[PDB]
């Protein structure tokens, strides 16, 4: 029977400071007990000051973080160049995430 | 699927469709709505040209969308029975996820915002039906009465009517109705719709039904006689 | 939910519910009306999974409503019922079928006749003196059958379902927190406040 | 009357009046032709200059179908783009089930029958275009020719345009005189003669010339656009003709 | 593309007239002549076989067609139309009937469906009436013999002799006269071939003439023995031979 | 005056477009015949290439819709092509659902029908040809059925179409009237070619070389064309006596 | 006349009215101004108010970071074009990783207003476009009309007195060509091109809309005070 | 007849401009932009004196912070609010935050030229958009049925409009008080109005990002029609 | 397009008339007569055959008189065709109905039914509407014997006695001057012949020219029985009430 899921590993850290903030992440990319990437990015600038990282499932990974950026691209696109707020890409991301409520991105996700 | 935009502009701004269904509501039987202090009175003409009529089984020009609410109509009768159906549906799909009985005011735009949907949709014609929609709010002894017509359009009125010689019996009701002291009681009310519809009926037989609405579901169709006897007392007051 | 019990007698028919609902450890409420009025002279009790049941009911009154102001007529408990039991016939083979059982009690105001139908979730109806859905009928029937006489008065009718209901409340594990009782006649439908 | 009011409709005469109102189109349009040489074929069309401010040798009009199809026509440019659209789409689609390319017969048919199709109903308007292709294929080289009405013959040379006639009778001289047949090579250089001559239908305006060609041996049996000394060449020979 | 011909191409005028049907209706007058006579024991139906041309074998033109192994049809008016209306009206009586009671339907309901179709072509969308009128002759258990017309509006009316097309008056005239309530088969046939000679000009023979009956079963026309209750089609058409024998008798 | 743009009836029960159709059937100015053999049928019909440019071997109104059935067609050729695709559609879908061979005269009520269609339905025009199918059925031997705009269809013995058709038919129904039977009596192809092409020349008053002409021969389980050598050799038996 | 009540009807003389109407629709629009060098490409563009009171008509539409057009005609159509081109580019990057070519963006504008020109029911389109782009091949300027014809160019102008501005850039043609690296000077010469244009009327700050594209250049938007430099 | 979706001559969509006049037929709309707010009243109209005045609902609230005013066929309006409401909501729940004026706006002048043979007319009403947002502060626009918006400093719709407008040419400064502007509403409906302008057949409205759309009061607006009548007898 | 050739059947006239239903009518003005009479005791239906032959199979020929169930019927003026369509839907509303509530369908409730599909026709979907006027001839236990009509607009009103197709205008003067309440069903059935004997176009009334038919309780107890007549039975009720 095929799995549409798999586990790629990682950790990642957000951290809130007073006037900054900080989101890291190791670099190690694994399936089972082998290394495929010793560098592969995982925290990614968004754009609008906003970064963000999906860990878990990788493809799945790859395609919120891919969406994300596309919905801050249309959000510049439909309202005057407008900054997209971290609040508002906070509420536009459970809307990405819950779109696929019964199929989900097997991700935790941080910005 | 028939496509056909019937209903479209004229060079002056004008939707002739719509303007024409308004021509066969000028066209259908009198109807007249009157508000007192405490209910509101839903008069209608019976043209006499039909006798052999059974009276008990042909449609009443009269309907209850719910147990507090009524519709009376001019034009196409037809026309009326699918906004009558629609409106019924509506009042139980309300009370239904609302768990509250609708009030005059929604019901009318509910009706209105169908009318207006069969003016700028392709394929279809406009109704030819303006409609008068009265009762009362459900825990409120607030008289509602309403107009619809074919356009859309909707509002709320003290007093009014449509249908065929309605300008005549707007007339006698733009100077008989006062608003600073509506009819008090219903008989009042019931004599002043009579009086209206005398202005335009002819005989006072078998041509005017009369609807009584009061409020908590309080609704009752006058018959024969009890309307015969307020035909009576109207025109001996009137030999003077 | 739980209990639902009929009796037709001689001038009225007497529905029984029960009042608790139980999700899964707690008893969650004491004092549900597991019923509606269909029309001023029917009421249907229901009972089945959580949900559905209200779902259902509420459905049925809707439309039976709406027949009533189309026609400014009340229809009879005969076709009542057979309206209830093509919508649950018709619901057993959708992709998610109505989990619920009915109970419709009536006076027919033309016959001049009380009329109790049991309806299940299958679509299985049957006109009877008295009935029950779930495990109901185990406990109460043989009392039934024994004192049960087509011309009881509603009095008589309710002191059997007392011993009925003391039946179940002796031998059933489950609490099911008394029951509400209603009486449907001539005059239309009420409720006994004290049971 | 009336009847040309209407696709689709036959008049009394059995005529399809918006389908020869098509090709009005047509012969209001620039001129193109094709050429049917001894291993393959060449495409040229005229390119009236409007302006100073076109860029030269960008707004390319010949058309590339598979790899082994050139497309060029007359009319309508819009109406010729959407009908080698659905052209790719028939060769994809032929090949993705048969996996050799499609052969230049049965691609002629299939864009002859999709623009008869155009002329079935009145709530479709006919194709304002007539499109001259070919290519190379197992059996050889192929040379077609399509008007509005869907009809089209294979052809030794074709032509079509405001300068058509004038195209025609250069090409009836070149079929004459080289029976044997005539090289890839000189059909380039001819073609340039060709449009060169039918510019004098359109003399108004310069223009710039546009060469491609298919052939087993020069191109492999692939379409390919003339370019730079071998393009300059065929200019030159075309201009020393017309001195 | 799509058909975008979703409105009705048959309209009231303002004389309360449909104009479409009454044109389908002077097509069938055009037409030509075909008949149908019921006897006490059969149904007789025929139609001249007008030959386009010589070089044409009018024996692979069909005018009159087997429905059922008990009911058959002639035509007056297009032809086109006619053979398009057999294969439907073959088909609904299994979809409509024989694939839901196993056998086949009674003349009455399988020309209430033929109606039905040629109704739909007159109020439908982006089309136009048939352009035929149908002679229908059969039999069933319950309602023995009977002869049915059906017009381009979807009307239809039972018949004991009837005529349409070309000389349709003057053939109902020949036909009052001489039919009556106790004519057996035969003497139907003779009237029938008597009333199509004076609405046929040219040659009058075997070959001319399409002539089909509904009368006994044909036990040696239902392919198999073995099964008792099975025995055999009521429609038979006749042949060139049988024709001629007829018009020596004549 | 609609109701000569679309198909419906005009106030004689006509249809006009129908009518019209069949005018178009005549655009192309070809003359095709076709006649049975004792184990054939043959079908011939006239070759313009009017264009020096063209190339002589892709003009063809003769199509091989099945290895059994051939088709020629009178009239516009996107029009010809258009039913040439759709009966070769058809004869292939037959074989598959029903296990065997479409008959020629089955094809011939199939395409009858799709145009007795558009004839009826507004929204599609009819096509402006006539098709004129042959083949030797292994039920019904040597076969001619043709088809018009109208949606009809009939058998024939043989037949003619085009512009100076009633010519020709009138020079074949005189052969038959004297031979008193409904095919030629020869047993090679090859001689019912050559009576074919000899009884055009005498009805259209024309003489022919190899390229004036296009022959379709249909035999027991093929159906196929002659080349122009082919053709020759047919011209040069017919000159020799 | 009698052959202009719908797209699906030629006359005979073999054009199509409806589109010809269509492009009548743009000569009405205000003027706008499309030139490029070899490092850049500019718009310029005459943005037109309703009255005193009321604000300027946008005509600059941003389609990608590498491209966008200037409109002149209806409005909303310019609305449904760049934002189809909007999509496509987003499709070219997601799918592909690939940078939407100028080239290919004009062949699928063509195509998509021609469809509206051979069926029944629909309408074409009544805008026309000037879209310009840096992409692997450099700069490019492109002239959309919605008859679906799409041409590639050095310069050129489009909407109400545009063949004033047309003319300068024929003339001009050697000089704004050859402005590399020097993205104001081919502003100054794209102003001074709409200017050929301008009648009555003259460029003020909440007149005047300016875009510019090229080789370390994002394509940006300049109006009010940003253009002040420019009058 | 001819198609719904044709150019003019001119190149104009004849169902375009024939909704315009209707448009020209409506009662009148006024909305004036200031820095303290943006004011909205319009021209009641009723038919009859039976009719009661309170139930004419031609402006209305789309968000807290957007509301509009209508002019002409006033029934087709209805779909273009319930479409506004709904798209100001939906954003809000996408993105937890208000919608821009602007993007409102564009938003109701999409569906304009969705119609064809979609909806089979164009809508035969203009509305005037008024509202406020953190990023271009207090907005007045016009939307059409030919889909184009135009943003304005002041505006008028409906019959008295081309009189009125020129009236808001020469009163207009950026320097308007709240208080200033619903006098000057009041004053120029009162200019084109047929009937004698009263709290019972004229309206007012604002939008103030304090206190969000409200609607005023008959009181309320009676009280600052006295004070009109005298200011204007002041001199 | 295809808009050149499309009549628009569903729109007003500038008087505010639907012009293909009052086309429609006027098509149903030359239809044979129908007519209906409501008694205490029972319901009559009488209609007059169009032009008919002597090779005319009457016995198994309908063209006027349909039965909807066991306890309604109708009587049809207009296009056979048409009617024979609105019958069959009816029909099967009928049996919706007796499967859905296990009782049989009110009168009133069969009727809007048929007219709001006749309505529909006139509304929406360009299509012409059904040229038939419908007389309903039915009975429940609600309101007893009922007489209704419908024509191609939708609309349908009751009535005491009715008639539909030709002459109605002289048929409708004839039985309001002697139509009666406490009239019987005997009294009826003489009432209709009488009115059609006077109204009709034919030079004289015989049995081979009408359909009958009777709506009665006349049926052994508290049940209704639906009597088409036969032909010799119209001939001797001819006979009886003095017309042959
Ligand atoms: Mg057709």
């Amino acid at each position: 029977q095929f799995n549409p899921y798999g586990d790629n590993g990682g950790t990642i850290l957000g951290i809130a400071g007073e006037d900054f903030a900080v989101l890291a992440g190791d670099t190690r990319n694994i399936t089972d007990y082998s290394i495929n990437s010793r560098y592969e990015p995982k925290v990614f600038d968004c754009g609008d000051n906003i970064v963000m990282s999906a860990n878990g499932f990788a493809a799945d990974g790859d395609a919120l973080v891919k969406r994300f950026k596309n919905s801050v691209k249309w959000y510049h696109f439909d309202h005057n160049d407008k900054k997209l707020s971290i609040n508002s890409a906070a509420r536009n991301i459970q809307h990405l995430l819950y779109g696929k409520r019964f199929f989900p991105y097997y991700v935790h996700t941080i910005i | 699927g028939y496509d056909r935009a019937l209903s479209i502009f004229s060079p002056d701004g004008h939707i002739f469709q719509v303007e024409y269904a308004l021509e066969a509501v000028k066209r259908g039987t009198c109807a007249v709505g009157v508000k007192g202090k405490n209910c509101v009175v839903l008069g209608c003409e019976r043209r006499s040209t039909l006798k052999l009529q059974d009276t008990r089984i042909t449609p009443s020009k009269v309907s209850k969308i719910d147990s507090h609410v009524v519709l009376s109509f001019s034009g196409l009768n037809a026309d009326s029975r699918i906004l009558i159906e629609k409106a019924r549906v509506e009042a139980q799909s309300h009370r239904l996820t609302l768990e509250d009985p609708v009030t005059v005011e929604y019901l009318t735009r509910y009706v209105a915002g169908v009318q207006q949907r069969y003016t700028q949709s392709g394929g279809v014609r406009p109704f030819g039906v303006s409609t008068l929609i009265a009762g009362f709010d459900p825990r409120d002894d607030e008289p509602k009465l309403y107009q619809t017509e074919p356009s859309g359009i909707y509002s709320s009125w003290s007093a009014q009517t449509i249908g065929r010689n309605s300008k005549t019996v707007r007339e006698f009701l733009e100077k008989n109705y006062d608003r600073k002291e509506p009819p008090a009681t219903v008989e009042e009310c019931v004599k002043l719709t009579v009086r209206s519809l005398l202005e335009v009926v002819q005989t006072g037989a078998k041509n005017i039904e009369i609807t009584v609405v009061k409020p908590d579901s309080d609704i009752v169709a006058l018959s024969s006689e009890e309307i015969n006897q307020y035909v009576t007392q109207i025109e001996q007051e009137k030999q003077e | 939910m739980d209990i639902i019990l009929g009796i037709r007698v001689q001038d009225s028919v007497i529905l029984a519910s029960s009042k608790a609902v139980t999700r899964g450890i707690s008893v969650l409420k004491d004092s549900d009306d597991k019923t509606r009025q269909l029309s001023p002279h029917t009421l249907m009790s229901f009972a089945g999974e959580a949900g559905d049941t209200v779902q259902f009911a509420e459905y049925i009154q809707a439309n039976i409503q709406l027949y009533s102001i189309r026609e400014d007529y009340e229809l009879s408990p005969q076709a009542v019922s057979s309206f209830v039991r093509q919508e649950l016939a018709k619901s057993i083979r959708s992709r998610r079928p109505y989990q619920v059982n009915v109970l419709i009690g009536g006076y027919d105001k033309k016959k001049n006749k009380p009329e109790l139908y049991q309806i299940d979730y299958l679509g299985t109806k049957v006109e009877l003196p008295y009935g029950a859905h779930g495990y109901s009928g185990f406990y109460t029937f043989s009392l039934l059958d024994h004192h049960y006489r087509p011309d009881m008065t509603t009095e008589e009718g309710l002191d059997l379902l007392k011993l009925c209901v003391q039946e179940l409340e002796k031998r059933m594990p489950m609490d099911f927190k008394g029951v509400i009782v209603k009486i449907v006649d001539k005059d239309g439908i009420r409720q006994v406040d004290d049971f | 009357t009336g009847y040309d009011l209407s696709n689709s409709v036959f008049s009394p005469d059995g005529r399809n009046f918006q389908v020869e109102y098509a090709v009005k189109a047509v012969e209001n349009g620039t001129t193109s032709i094709g050429i049917k040489c001894n291993d393959g074929v060449v495409f040229a069309v005229e390119k009236l200059i409007t302006s100073k401010l076109l860029v030269p040798q960008k707004n390319v009009k010949i058309q590339v179908v598979d790899r082994h199809i050139g497309c060029v026509y007359s009319g309508l440019i819009p109406d010729g783009r959407h009908l080698v659209n659905r052209g790719r789409e028939e060769a994809a689609s032929f090949k993705k089930l048969y996996k050799t390319p499609i052969p230049i017969p049965a691609f002629a048919d299939r864009l002859g029958q999709y623009v008869q199709a155009h002329t079935l109903y009145n709530s479709v308007r006919p194709f304002g275009v007539s499109t001259i292709f070919g290519g190379v294929d197992k059996n050889g080289a192929h040379l077609y020719m399509l008007e509005p009405s869907g009809s089209y013959w294979g052809y030794k040379g074709a032509a079509t345009g405001k300068g058509r006639q004038s195209a025609k009778a250069e090409l009836e001289k070149l079929v004459d005189h080289h029976p044997e047949g005539l090289s890839a090579r000189e059909a380039v250089k001819q073609a340039a003669k060709i449009i060169y001559l039918a510019h004098e239908d359109n003399k108004e305006k310069d223009f710039e010339l546009e060469i491609s060609w298919c052939s087993l041996s020069e191109t492999n049996g692939l379409h390919k656009f003339v370019k730079g000394d071998l393009l300059q060449e065929a200019i030159d020979f075309a201009q020393k003709e017309i001195n | 593309m799509t058909d975008r011909y979703s409105f009705s191409l048959t309209t009231f005028s303002p004389s309360g007239k449909l104009g479409q049907i009454d044109y389908a209706l002077t097509a069938v007058k055009q037409g030509v002549t075909s008949l149908g006579i019921k006897a006490t024991n059969g149904v007789v139906i025929a139609t001249e076989k007008k030959s386009s041309s010589p070089l044409a074998m009018s024996e692979t033109l069909s005018k009159v067609s087997l429905l059922t192994p008990d009911i058959g049809a002639v035509y007056s008016g297009m032809g086109p139309d006619y053979r398009v209306l057999v294969d439907k009206s073959r088909k609904v009586a299994h979809t409509s009937y024989k694939r839901i009671y196993g056998e086949y339907p009674p003349t009455k309901l399988l020309v209430s469906e033929v109606a039905k179709i040629m109704q739909e072509a007159t109020q439908s969308g982006g089309v136009r009436p048939f352009g035929v009128s149908l002679l229908i002759a059969g039999h069933d258990e319950f309602n023995g013999f009977s002869l049915y017309q059906v017009d381009p509006s979807g009307s239809y009316f039972p018949w004991k002799a009837t005529a349409i097309g070309k000389g349709s008056v003057a053939a109902k005239t020949f036909l009052e006269k001489r039919w009556n309530d106790e004519l057996e088969l035969e003497d139907a046939i003779h009237i029938a071939l008597l009333t199509l000679k004076e609405s046929v000009e040219g040659e009058f023979n075997g070959d001319t003439i399409e002539l089909a009956i509904i009368g006994d079963e044909n036990p040696d026309l239902l392919g198999y023995t073995g099964i008792p209750t099975d025995k055999g089609p009521r429609f038979r058409k006749l042949t060139s031979q049988e024709i001629n024998d007829r018009l020596e008798a004549l | 005056g609609y109701d000569r743009h679309i198909t419906i009836f005009s106030p004689e029960g006509r249809l006009y477009q129908v009518e019209y159709a069949f005018k178009a059937t005549n655009q192309t100015n070809i003359n095709s015949l076709a006649v049975r053999g004792k184990d054939c049928t043959v079908v011939i019909s006239q070759k313009k290439v009017p264009d020096k440019l063209l190339d002589p071997t892709t003009v063809s109104y003769i199509f091989c819709i099945s290895r059994t059935i051939g088709m020629v067609v009178n009239g516009p050729i996107p029009d010809a092509r258009n039913a040439a695709l759709r009966a070769k559609a058809e004869a292939a879908e037959f074989r598959y659902k029903y296990g065997y061979d479409m008959p020629c005269d089955v094809l011939a009520k199939r395409m009858a029908n799709l145009s007795q269609i558009y004839t009826q339905r507004a929204y599609m025009r009819p096509l402006g040809v006539i098709l004129t199918f042959v083949s030797v059925d292994e039920e019904l031997g040597p076969s001619i059925y043709k088809t018009d705009p109208a949606g009809y269809y009939v058998g024939y013995k043989a037949t003619a179409t085009g512009p100076k058709q009633q010519e020709i038919t009138t020079n074949l129904e005189n052969h038959f009237k004297k031979s008193k039977i409904d095919h030629i009596n020869e047993e090679s192809w090859e001689k019912v070619v050559e009576f074919a092409i000899t009884h055009m020349i005498d009805a259209l008053g024309t003489e022919f070389s190899k390229n004036d002409l296009e022959v379709g021969v249909a035999t027991k389980d093929k159906f196929f064309t002659l080349s122009a050598e082919n053709i020759e050799e047919r011209l040069v038996a017919i000159a020799e006596q | 006349n009698n052959y202009d009540g719908d797209t699906v009807t030629f006359s005979p003389t073999g054009r199509l009215f409806q589109v010809e109407y269509a492009l009548e629709a743009i000569k009405q629009g205000s003027v706008t101004v499309g030139l490029r060098s070899n490092t850049h490409a500019v718009l310029v563009a005459l943005k037109r108010n309703a009255d005193e009171l009321s604000s300027y008509q946008k005509k600059i539409i941003k389609c990608d970071e590498h491209m966008g057009l200037s409109l002149a005609g209806l409005a909303p159509d310019a609305r449904v074009l760049s934002n189809y081109l909007r999509q496509q580019c987003n499709y070219s990057s997601l799918v592909f990783n690939r940078k939407l070519a100028v080239e290919r963006a004009g062949h699928l504008l063509c195509d998509k207003a021609q469809k509206n020109t051979q069926s029944y029911g629909g309408r074409p389109y009544g805008v026309g476009l000037l879209i310009i782009g840096y992409d692997k091949s450099g700069a490019h300027l492109l002239e959309f009309q919605p008859s679906g014809n799409v041409t590639e160019l050095y310069g050129t102008a489009i909407g109400a007195r545009s063949q004033g501005a047309k003319t300068y850039l024929e003339r001009t043609l050697d000089t704004f060509i050859k402005i590399d690296g020097n993205p104001d000077e081919l502003i100054k010469a794209g102003v001074e091109a709409i200017s050929q244009s301008l009648r009555d009327e003259s460029l003020t700050v909440d007149n005047l809309s300016i875009a510019i594209v090229g080789k370390d250049t994002p394509f940006t938007i300049y109006d009010g005070e940003a253009v002040a430099k420019y009058i | 007849d001819r198609g719904v979706s044709t150019f003019s001559p001119e190149g104009r969509l004849f169902q375009v401009e024939y909704s315009l006049e209707a448009i020209k037929l409506g009662s009148t709309a006024i909305g004036i932009a200031t820095k303290e707010g943006v004011v909205l009243g319009v021209e009641k109209r009723a038919t009859s004196p039976l009719l009661e005045s309170d139930s004419i609902e031609k402006i209305v609230e789309i968000d807290r912070h957007i509301g509009c005013a209508m002019s002409g066929l006033t029934a087709d309006a209805r779909s273009m609010i319930e479409h506004a409401r709904t798209a100001a909501v939906t954003h809000n729940l996408y993105y937890d935050e208000d919608i821009n004026v602007e993007s409102l706006t564009q938003s109701v002048c999409d569906l304009a030229l969705r119609f064809g043979e979609l909806m089979s007319r164009p809508f035969g009403v203009a509305l005037l958009i008024a509202g406020h947002d953190a990023d271009d502060g207090y907005q007045l626009f016009h939307a059409e049925p030919s889909g184009t918006f135009y943003r304005y400093n002041a505006k008028a719709i409906g019959s008295g409009s081309e009189g009125a407008q020129a009236e808001l040419l020469n009163e207009w400064h950026s320097s308007l008080t709240l208080k200033e502007a619903e006098l000057l509403v009041l004053k120029i409906l009162k200019q084109v109005m047929e009937e004698k302008l009263d709290e019972n057949n004229a309206q007012l409205s604002c939008i103030t990002k304090q206190d969000g759309f409200k609607i005023y009061d008959n009181e309320k607006t009676a009280e600052l029609i006295k004070e009109l009548k005298e200011k204007e007898a002041a001199e | 397009g295809s808009r050149r050739y499309d009549s628009r059947t569903t729109i007003f006239s500038p008087e505010g008339r639907l012009y293909q239903v009052e086309y429609a009518l006027e098509s149903i003005s030359h239809a044979g007569t129908a007519i209906g009479i409501m008694a205490s005791d029972g319901i009559v239906l009488a209609a007059e055959r169009k032009v008919t032959s002597t090779l005319l199979e009457q016995d198994t020929s309908t063209e006027k008189l349909y039965k909807l169930n066991d306890k309604i019927a109708v009587a049809v003026a207009g296009l056979t065709a048409d009617a024979e369509i609105l019958i069959n839907t009816a029909r099967i509303h009928a049996q919706n109905y007796l499967k859905t509530y296990n009782e049989d369908i009110p009168v009133e409730i069969l009727v809007r039914r048929l007219s709001d599909i006749k309505q529909g026709y006139t509304q929406h979907g360009g299509l012409r509407p059904f040229g038939v006027s419908f007389i309903y001839a039915g009975y429940d236990d609600r309101y007893g014997y009922q007489l209704y009509t419908s024509n191609p607009s939708g609309n349908y009103t009751g009535w005491k006695a009715i008639s539909v197709g030709a002459n109605t205008s002289a048929a409708q003067t004839l039985l309001q001057m002697d139509y009666k309440d406490d009239m019987k069903v005997d009294d009826a059935i003489e009432l209709a012949l009488k009115t059609l004997s006077k109204t009709t176009d034919s030079s004289a009334l015989t049995y081979d020219r009408l359909e009958f038919a009777t709506i009665r309780k006349g049926a052994n107890d508290g049940e209704v029985y639906q009597k088409i007549f036969k032909p010799q039975e119209i001939k001797d009720i001819l006979v009886k009430t003095g017309i042959t």
